[PDB]
RNA sequence: CGGGACCGAGGACCGCGCUCUGCAAGGAUGCUGGCGUAAUGGUCACCAGCGACCCGUCUUGAAACACGGACCAAGGAGUCAA
RNA sequence: GACUAAUCGAACCAUCUAGUAGCUGGUUACCGCCGAAGUUUCCCUCAGGAUAGCAGUGUCGACCUUCAGUUUUAUGAGGUAAAGCGAAUGAACUUUAAAUAUGUAAGAAGCCCUUGUUACUUAACUGAACGUGGGCAUUCGAAUGUAUCGACACUAGUGGGCCAUUUUUGGUAAGCAGAACUGGCGAUGCGGGAUGAACCGAACGCGGGGUUAAGGUGCCGGAGUGGACGCUCAUCAGACACCACAAAAGGCGUUAGUACAUCUUGACAGCAGGACGGUGGCCA
RNA sequence: GGGAUGGCUUGUGGCGGCCAAGCGUUCAUAGCGACGUCGCUUUGAUCCUUCGAUGUCGGCUCUUCCUAUCAUACC
């Protein structure tokens, strides 16, 4: 896999050589490729001091370095909302385009029939024993 | 390696910050023999 | 530790395609209020049964409530407690009409005389001795003795302390 | 306060102590809430305090 | 204690002339009682650049007058709140009817001459109080010699 | 349904209303007494309860150290030009 | 290096001369509105510099675009806890999956489709770059907040300070020494810690009423010799303790427990009795 | 022109080995470990081996305090 200019790739330094590296912390990091090497790849971080961004420029091989997904939601989600979208608009319904957070769960009932409650110790007795 | 946005603007097209210490090496390398050639041939003119 | 209530607690595992149907899990909380007796059947169950209440629920919280609180019982309690040392057994035995009287008392006298805190304190056990002959200690052995009957040498009479002077020196003989 | 409590007071509105907001029960809010609990008290509230 | 993370702000606008100008005063009055009675934002824009200073009003030609005066405009009236001066540049003055705050003699004698108007500024609020049928010009604000050694 | 404290901003009308001859409805009125002067109020001196380091200046991060101050009157220190 | 008019390692007098100092001292009414700062980055350092950042006055621009030290969603780092191995295989096992905070992205300024060129690239009109035209307004495509905009001009102080929590790197006999984030202080009053740079509560116009926080209610001292159950008696108890002395320490102090063991087939303590024979066992 | 370590200390060495009651561990049998002990540091001898001031103390005169007691008192 290569890489070219302009795209957002994620820095994962693998294997075991986390024992005496300088620089963690642009491990685990995601960041805009600007220079491209055969075997080194150059990537624009963004570091946060107090109330301001600071640039920073890395390079980092290629080993250590993977693609990132984090548009991929955001261009999946302009997919499906434009198709389903033309969808609506062609059954003549409407439909949700926007996500909502997660709301609290209704009322409902659970049976106890075949489900009887298992009455526990702050510890076990089997434990205990 | 962080690497200078100064430093980079500076640097050719093609060359990477991965052979800088090399280039300082084979810099420092080509100015010894050049010295050394120069002691054998005033040597070998005495 | 406080006006306890005893509080059966029952709640299970959110329901999943893997696993349509969960377990229901019960405890008895000794706890001041409802959201205590929920937060402490979380705790016990992140320690035991490794069940987040994330992804858990409450199925119900009742009220346990004596079912003779106008009879005079004896109570065994089977605890652990943790000092520096460690975790340590201790099996006592509370004279009282009700388990939740039974388990205040217990607090109490478990701060009294070992400094033990409530998160320190871990509940085993509380029943009720069936019999006379189930009590081992002698502290309950001589109230539970036949024909009990004591006097209360030197009481110190009820004096009001607004009333600062008396004219007479008190008695304590009554 | 540390930065983020105060920005997720600053954006619950609760600028000022005994300030009180109604806030709809989501995620979102959840953990907001759960961020900033050891500035505030928060519960369900019936017809008679609303 | 409030915590006020913001800040409120004092504006940063002129709400009144800083020119002793007694007529300027008086159509200060005028146009406050315009854009205060009125609809229309021409008076308010009016109202705005009789409160600007004299860097913030730069002279407007009769050259870029009758470049603004093509493709339709040649009815317009032509409004100005600055001075209105003359260009040598420009042989043939077209007419043209222009309000302004003052005219160079020049530029006065040149539109009278070709058979243009000119009229102040109070002139304008009474024939066209909503501004209506009107081209709103401004000059150069930037050809200043210390705009170019900024 | 009682018991108590503090407060009365505004000054024709307009409004929202109600239990609608009117009202507790967009902010106090009604009745009565004593006195009409040092009585209220104010200033100074002193006692009492509580409170309260001696000012600049300098240093660094800050104190401490250090330095100046017996008292009073009059001068007395970011001006002018290019 | 003595003396040369109380003056000598260079006399006295006037002048240049109001000589120079980066060092010391001082620098004159009031009220109002804002209001700070300590390696960010570069230069050979000390007898070093700029510079980022933080501020105030003016303005002007459609004060237009909205953005945000926050959560959620998707995806990274942390796979690390955990459940199972009647799923396979064996922290390095995995269907699944931790807590803390943390990186990137979340629209009309956007998404694709099509046409060409390419001086990029590809075996290649192939990907992509640059243009071209079209489709998407049927919802503008999470939450919450939004007197929070932008751009110039001029002006000023401070720009290798102190303390503290957390994380991390080294250490010492013990002390501790670096960094990274955040908070406080220098600039700051109030209430409480008897008292006070670093503690707790809480931030400040002038007043009245009410209610509290931290801390308190025997007296000083406003508020309880308040209530319940226990423990402790110290020949300078203890009441703001955690550190040290200090140890697996010493106690015939006092309680509450745990484990093992004995006990009417008589336990523990006592009293009355037995405590024998080979045998003065061998050597010395 | 500036400027002028501290609830520290006390009576019993260090290094190396061994033992070790105990702590842990008992899918690994490792690791901490007091009390101890063993190695290195003249038949009452020799007197023919004194091993470096950067660090400053004294003295009167007089009073008081501590006890970690030389004497006196008791045991």
């Amino acid at each position: 896999r290569t890489y070219r200019v302009g795209d957002i790739v994620d820095i994962k330094v693998n294997g075991a050589v986390q024992k005496g590296m300088p620089h963690k912390f642009y491990h685990g990091k995601t960041g805009v490729v600007y220079n491209v090497t055969k075997s080194a790849v150059g990537v624009i971080v963004y570091k946060r001091v107090k109330h301001r961004y600071i640039e920073k420029r890395i390079n980092v091989r290629i080993e250590h370095v993977k693609p990132s997904r984090s548009r991929e939601d955001f261009l999946r989600r302009v997919k499906e909302n434009a198709e389903l979208k033309k969808k609506a608009k062609a059954e003549g319904v409407p439909v949700q385009l926007k996500r909502q957070p997660a709301m609290p769960r209704e009322a409902h009932t659970v049976s106890i029939a075949d489900n009887k409650p298992v009455t526990l110790a702050p510890v076990a007795y089997e434990t205990t024993i | 390696i962080e690497v200078s946005a100064a430093k980079e603007a500076m640097r050719p097209e093609g060359t990477s910050v991965r052979g800088d210490k090399r280039r300082e090496i084979r810099a420092r390398v080509k100015k010894n023999q050049k010295q050394m050639l120069r002691n054998q041939r005033i040597a070998a003119e005495k | 530790m406080g006006r306890l209530q005893e509080y059966q607690v029952i709640g299970r595992h959110l329901p999943t395609e893997a696993n349509p149907n969960p377990a229901l899990y019960r405890m008895r909380i000794f706890a001041p209020n409802e959201v205590v007796a929920k937060s402490r059947f979380w705790y016990f169950l992140r320690g035991l049964k490794k069940v987040k209440k994330a992804t858990g629920e409450i199925v119900s919280v009742n009220v346990i409530s004596e079912k003779h609180p106008l009879k005079v019982k004896n109570f065994g309690i089977w605890l652990r407690y943790d000092s520096r040392s460690g975790t340590h057994n201790m099996y006592k035995e509370y004279r009282e009409t009700s388990r939740v009287a039974a388990v205040e008392a217990m607090y109490a006298d478990m701060a009294a005389r070992h400094r033990a805190r409530f998160r320190s304190i871990h509940i085993l056990k509380v029943v009720e001795l069936e019999k006379t002959e189930d009590v081992k200690r002698p502290y309950i052995k001589q109230l539970v003795a036949k024909n009990l009957s004591f006097p209360l040498p030197h009481r110190v009479p009820k004096i009001s302390t607004k009333k600062i002077f008396s004219a007479k020196r008190p008695s304590t003989f009554s | 306060i540390p930065p983020k409590p105060r920005k997720i007071l600053q954006l619950l509105r609760l600028r000022q102590i005994n300030n009180g907001v109604f806030v709809k029960v989501t995620k979102a809010t959840a953990e907001m809430i759960k961020i900033v609990e050891p500035w505030v008290a928060y519960g369900y509230p019936n017809l008679k305090s609303v | 204690g409030i915590d006020l993370r913001w800040k409120h702000v004092r504006s940063s606008h002129r709400k009144a002339p800083k020119s002793d100008n007694v007529y300027l005063k008086l159509l200060v009055k005028l146009y406050r009682f315009l854009a205060r009675r009125t609809e229309a934002p021409f008076n308010k824009v009016v109202l705005r650049r009789l409160f600007m200073s004299r860097i913030n009003r730069p002279p407007v030609s009769l050259s870029r007058i009758a470049r603004n005066l093509k493709n339709g405009n040649e009815k317009k009236t032509v409004v100005v709140v600055a001075t209105v001066t003359d260009d040598n540049r420009l042989l043939q003055v077209p007419k043209m009817e222009v309000a302004a705050l003052r005219f160079t003699a020049k530029a006065r004698a040149r539109i009278e001459a070709a058979g243009g108007r000119t009229l102040t500024l109070d002139q304008l609020a009474l024939e066209k109080p909503t501004g209506a049928n009107t081209l709103l010009l401004r000059g150069p604000k930037n050809a200043r010699e210390a705009v170019k050694h900024f």
